[PDB]
Order: structure tokens, then sequence, then C-alpha cells
């Protein structure tokens, strides 16, 4: 009705704001709305779905992979702000890489095993802070010396 | 574990497992809070930083959040929310009305009229003209909207037998009839559990029979 | 603005946003339900609680916060002091049983985010039943309701999916309230003869208030009629008492299992002997 009855009497945009909320979803704070989003608390003020999701729900996010594709899944830890994902795939809303639905899985058995050798005697060839990919002994000019036993010739890749 | 007991993948001789192919990727923000001894508080409550989180009590989240419980790397993330008070429809507006000083919006008026300059308090007075009018020798605003709606009576909007197998009605009574369809299918809308957006599309519904 | 559009890019949005990995989520959210659901039954076991009950608080919680309350066998109890008892009970209870709560969680939640994706089936197969005799949107809630009753009863244990599982339980809900909802009555008012300001209830005088002879009648009828319906045998008497009056019409079908002669024959003497008592 012409002024519109309660749109005046509530504080209100006497006019759209009750259009749009009554009819649609939209909404208003009642009372305390402690979170975030560039203000605090906005106790009477309006919102579309969108930043209303941006808080019933937060931030989520899906980046699709062609079938072939990962690069830092195991990142399931932590992403930035316009971070790199894949070949194609950014990802500008900031927050946390998580694994979704898996296909490829590495199982790492770790086969034991114990071996001999013979080295230089007296030159310093064995530390125990070496682990792998490191250091075994150094520049003996040469070696050639008896590894006493004998049999069928098998070797490994 | 996959559904047929027919080859599912059992382990073997112990094995670090590592994952390559996703098929998509999520990126929620999120603080991510690691247990590993005993258990928490599970999925979806709110917290900032509440009380007992986590391990029973050496993990405690600061930031203010919704919880999830993840079984798998038994961690919890924390999204960007707590009880934002957030309302929709004519309920959110009740409530606005009960929650409403009256004296308070007249003094407040009266300040608004007076002391600012011209070409503003016009809609103040206007503003005012209804606000004295509620406490006028007049009623309580919470009444502005319904949820009793009387109905006339029958004999009003009536029914008969005109010529034969036509009968004929009040058109009152298809409104009638709209009004109790969408409001009965609601509160059963409500009985079989409550998805949210069919909720309101009911309830917007009922906002339109109504009108 | 106006509602057509409105509800519509309110579910393709959400399903903008989930429109199910057609076999991963799909089946993803229907194990947790079934997860929640079992949860729920020993939780039932180790609380001495109801299934529905527990159901219910679940959903609660989950929700954020909601008036809710409606259960089969009762109608209420008390919702927010109450609820958080019954989550605190759910604290007590060790790793062992925690579990389940945890699991039941994620469940109902998945339940509800499935409902949600699959909205845009319920608005596709209503599309096919528009000018019926309901509105769009009424056929559409009918619809909605359909789908979530599906959802209650999935078992996606056996493999087919849910898209046309579902399609089914929508067609019964809608199908359903077609019947009682939807020459029909005409309305009272119309311009009648010259269309000008008449109204067709102006057209139509009074007859009769008291409409007798119906209570009365009816109240000796049914009784007398029951009186000889008891008084031949229940075979001969029944068979056409419910088959003219009770749901339809047959007597090609008509003998629960004899010769059309019989029933002929029967029928026929039964009459003669119920008239007239020799």
């Amino acid at each position: 009705d012409v002024p519109s009855k309660i749109g005046t009497l509530l504080d209100l945009s006497a006019t759209e704001l009750e259009q749009v909320l009554y009819f649609s979803k939209y909404i208003v704070l009642d009372p305390k709305g402690a979170i975030l989003n560039g203000v605090p608390v906005e106790k009477r003020q309006l919102l579309t779905d969108e930043e209303y999701r941006e808080l019933r729900y937060g931030k989520q996010e899906t980046y699709p992979l062609p079938p072939g594709v990962d690069a830092l899944v195991k990142d399931g830890e932590e992403v930035v702000k316009g971070q790199e994902l894949a070949p194609g795939v950014v990802s500008r809303l900031d927050g946390v890489a998580l694994y979704r639905f898996p296909r490829r899985v590495r199982v790492e058995y770790v086969k034991k095993e114990r071996a001999g050798l013979r080295l230089p005697l007296a030159a310093w060839v064995e530390k125990e802070a070496y682990k792998p990919g490191e250091i075994l002994a150094e520049l003996p000019e040469p070696y050639l010396f008896r590894a006493e036993e004998e049999g069928v010739v098998e070797l490994k890749e | 574990a996959a559904i047929d007991p027919e080859e599912e993948v059992i382990a073997e001789a112990e094995g670090v497992v590592h994952l390559h192919e996703p098929a998509s990727i999520l990126v929620v923000k999120a603080r991510v809070y690691p247990f590993e001894d005993d258990v928490e508080v599970s999925t979806g409550d709110r917290v900032a930083p509440g009380d007992v989180l986590a391990d029973g009590g050496k993990v405690k989240s600061d930031v203010y959040g919704r919880v999830e419980v993840d079984l798998v790397r038994n961690v919890v993330r924390v999204v960007e929310s707590y009880d934002i008070d957030a309302r929709m429809g004519a309920e959110a507006i009740q409530q606005l009305l009960k929650e409403l000083d009256l004296e308070a919006l007249e003094k407040e008026l009266l300040e608004e009229m007076k002391h600012p300059s011209r070409a503003r308090r016009a809609k103040a007075r206007k503003r005012l003209e209804v606000v004295r009018a509620f406490l006028d020798s007049g009623n309580r605003p919470e009444w502005m909207i319904l949820e009793a709606v009387p109905v006339l009576p029958p004999d009003l909007r009536p029914m008969v037998q005109v010529d034969g197998g036509r009968f004929a009605t009040s058109d009152l009574n298809d409104l009638y009839r709209r009004l109790i369809n969408r409001n009965n299918r609601l509160k059963k809308l409500l009985a079989q559990g409550a998805p949210e957006i069919i909720i309101r599309n009911e309830k917007r519904m009922l906002q339109e029979a109504v009108d | 603005k106006i509602s057509t559009s409105d509800p519509v890019r309110q579910y393709l949005h959400e399903i903008g946003q989930v429109p199910l990995l057609t076999l991963e989520e799909e089946v993803e959210l229907a194990r947790k339900v079934e997860e929640g659901m079992e949860a729920i039954k020993k939780l039932s076991e180790i609380t001495g609680l109801d299934p529905d009950l527990i159901r219910e608080v679940v959903r609660a919680k989950i929700l954020g916060s909601a008036r809710v309350r409606h259960i089969p066998g009762l109608k209420e109890t008390l919702d927010p002091k109450t609820v958080e008892e019954i989550d605190q009970k759910l604290k007590s209870l060790p790793k062992e049983h925690k579990r389940y709560l945890h699991i039941a969680r994620e469940g109902e939640a998945a339940r509800q985010h499935l409902i949600e994706a699959n909205l845009r089936l319920v608005v596709s197969i209503a599309k096919k039943y528009t000018g019926r005799g309901l509105s769009f949107l009424d056929l559409i809630q009918e619809g909605n309701q359909g789908l979530i009753r599906a959802v209650e009863k999935f078992e996606y244990k056996r493999r087919f999916k849910f898209s046309t599982y579902a399609t089914w339980w929508i067609r019964q809900a809608i199908n359903r309230a077609i019947a009682d909802q939807a020459q029909e009555p005409v309305s009272l008012e119309t311009p009648i003869g010259d269309e000008k300001d008449s109204f067709y209830g102006d057209f139509i005088p009074d007859e009769h208030l008291p409409s007798p002879v119906d209570a009365a009648t009816q109240s000796l009828l049914s009784e007398e009629l029951e009186k000889a319906l008891s008084k031949l045998s229940e075979r001969e008497a029944m068979v056409l008492k419910l088959r003219k009056g009770l749901i339809d019409g047959e007597e090609v079908g008509a003998f629960f299992g004899v010769t059309r002669e019989r029933i002929r024959q029967i029928e026929n003497k039964a009459l003669r002997k119920l008239k007239y008592h020799e």
C-alpha cells in the first residue's frame, strides 16, 4: 500500500528491501552475526545468496582435471591466492588444497637386503652421515682386489 | 574397499601410500588441526575457540568457523562461519517487529525530525505518523504479520447445485484450498526432512497464496 | 520478482555447483547415508534411544538450528535445551562409539547435499505434467516430496543408479497428489447474458434449506439392507455387495473362481429368495 506501512515503520529501504526478501530467499541479520566479509556484524542489513552461502558454507571450490594430469595433490595441505594446480588449472580462491576423488595410487613395498664389498683400508671412506645418494669411497687409483667366491652370473637392474 | 568382495585392494607387505590422480581439487579456506590420540567433537558444529577441540585438550582452534571431521588423516578443518542469524521471509520480520521500542523510536524520530536540516525530515515526519498511530489508541505492530488466518464463514462463500451435474463455487474457496494445500505440504515437508531451497520454495508459494 | 524463474536459478545454481559425478560423488553420498542409518541403529542400541529420534537429533544438529520436532509415534520434545543434552551424551561415548556419531553426521548432511543435487531431475520430470490440473510449482513440490521419498528407500548396494530409481518415486508423488488435488464446477462470478455487470449468483433463486430424506433415509437404508444382506449366504450377498458397492461397476471377473454360470445362477436365485421368502 502506497506508504509501505511496514517498510516505512521498520528502518527500511521503504520499498525494495521488503519486496526483495519477503518473496525471495534474501536475508537481513537477525541479532548477532559475528563473522567477516569486508565489514563486521551488519545488525540490520541485507545480502544475496552468494555472500550468504559464502557465510553458511564458507568458500569451497571445484577444480576439474582431464583424465591424466595431476601436479600437486600431495600439497593436500596448502594453497595461495592464484596458485598453479596443474597445466591449465589455476585457483584464485585462497585456502587449502584438498584431495578430492582419486584414481592412481602408489604402493612402495620397500624390499630390504644385505650385501658385501671391499674398500681402501687406510682411506677414510665410511661415514654414518651418509644415506642414499651419498658418497661411499673416493679416489683410489685403482681397485681390483680379491672378491673371494665364485658361481653363476646374476645381475639386477 | 569396493562393491564386490571379488578383488578389492587387500594390503600386501608394508607400503608407503601415495596418490597421483584426483578427479577434482577442493580449495576450501580452512584451518588444518591434526589429532593423533583420542577423539573429538564431530563435523558441523560452531567454534571460536570453543572448549574442547581435539585429543581431549591438547588442540584448540582459534579462528571462527564450522567443524569438519576427517576420518582418514585424523584432522579437522574449520571453515569460515559462525551462528550468523540470517533470516528470509516473514518470520524474520515478525522478529523485527517484536524487537522494537516505539517509545525509543519516537524520541529518535523527534530528533531525526527537527535537528537535521530541510529536504530530509519530510520522510521522518511521514514515518513519525505511523509510529504515533501505533502508540496512540493503536495496537502492537507484531500482529501486522499473520500466523493465524481467519476463515470466512461458508455461506458467505457458498457452494451449490445449478443445472444438474454442474456445481457453482464462490471464487474464495479455491483460494482457501490453494492455501490449505500449500500449508499442509509445508508441514509434511518439515516432517519428511528439510533441504533448505525446497522449503523456501514452499514458504514462498505460501506467501504467494495468502497474498 | 516473478517466481517463474527464481526457484529455477535457485535450483540450477546449486545443481550448477553440484551436478553429481555420475558415479563418484553420486554413490559417495549414498554410502554415507547408509553409514548414518546403521551408525544410528547401533547408537539406538548403545543409548537405548529411538532410531528416528537419534535420526532427528542429528538432523537438527546439521541444519544449524530448527524448530523441527515431528516424528512417528510422538510429535514433540523440548528442542534447544534437550538436543544438546543428547549431544553431550554423544560426547561421553568413547572413541569406539563416538565414531558412529561422526559418521552418521556426515551421512545425513550428505543426504541433504544429495537431494539438493538431484532436484533438476524433479524439474524435468514435472515438466511433462504441465496442463494436468496443478500448478507447476505445486507439481514440482510434490515431485520433491517424491524424491525425498526415494532417498529414504534407496539401496546403493544394487548397482543401478539414483537418477532412474528416483524417477519412479517422483512420478508416484506427482500422480498421487494429482488424483486428489486437481466438466468441472464453474465459478460463481461470470458476466451472464449481455456481458455488462451480471454475476451468475444474481440469477439463481433459493429452493429448500433442510434438504431432508438424507440422514434418516440412509439410517433406515443401510441397516435394513444389511439385515437382509446378512440373512443370506455371505458368498452370494457379498459378491455384488462389493462388486456393485465398494469399488467399481463385472461378471466376467465376478467370481473369485467359479463358472460364469454359477455367479449368474446364485446371483439371481439369491435376489429371488431375498425379495420374497417362501
